[PDB]
C-alpha cells in the first residue's frame, strides 16, 4: 500500500527479486589408502646359574 | 448608457471566468505534483 509513484517503483523491484533459483548437487569424495608393515626377529638364551 | 454597462460588465464578467477541472495522473503521485506545482507560485 503506497502512493501511485512509490508503487511503480516497488513493482520493478519485486519483479526482479522474484527470479528462479538454481540448485546445486555437491558430492564429496573421501579417499584413504593405508598400508602398514612391521617385522620382528630375535634370539634369546637362558640357562642354569 | 445602461446598455453598455450591461455590455461591459457581462463581457468583463467573462474575463475573470474561473472553472475547475480534474486531470488524472497515470504515473506520478498527485501529492508530489501538488507540492511541486505550488512551489512555483
Amino acid at each position: 500500500t503506497a502512493p501511485q509513484d512509490i508503487m511503480q517503483s516497488l513493482q520493478s523491484v519485486i519483479e526482479q527479486l522474484d527470479i528462479r533459483r538454481a540448485q546445486v548437487h555437491v558430492e564429496a569424495l573421501i579417499v584413504e589408502v593405508a598400508e602398514g608393515s612391521n617385522i620382528n626377529f630375535g634370539v634369546q638364551w637362558a640357562s642354569k646359574d | 448608457v445602461v446598455e453598455r454597462l450591461t455590455e461591459v460588465i457581462q463581457r468583463v464578467d467573462h474575463a475573470g471566468n474561473r472553472t475547475e477541472e480534474v486531470i488524472p495522473l497515470d504515473n506520478a503521485s498527485a501529492s508530489e505534483i501538488a507540492r511541486v506545482l505550488e512551489s512555483l507560485t
